[PDB]
């Protein structure tokens, strides 16, 4: 359902999974591991992927 | 503000 989150705090990847991001970037949402994580990439910057708090992103798209 | 943990 939920395609596109944009970022509401700082996030430093503690594992290689992870996606490192600063607050205010757009994620596009690709698949789930649980309620409280789950898997994109940054918008317009596809590369930078991985594994993130859902408690850390707003709902934007879908 | 916490990170959940990964399990």
């Amino acid at each position: 359902k939920v395609r596109r989150v944009k970022t509401i705090y700082d996030c430093q990847a503690d594992n290689d999974d992870e996606l490192t991001f600063i607050e205010g970037e757009v994620i596009i949402v690709t698949g789930e591991e649980d309620q409280e994580w789950w898997i994109g990439h940054i918008e317009g910057q596809p590369e930078r992927k991985g594994v993130f708090p859902v408690s850390f992103v707003h709902i934007l798209s879908d | 503000i916490k990170k959940p943990v990964r399990r």
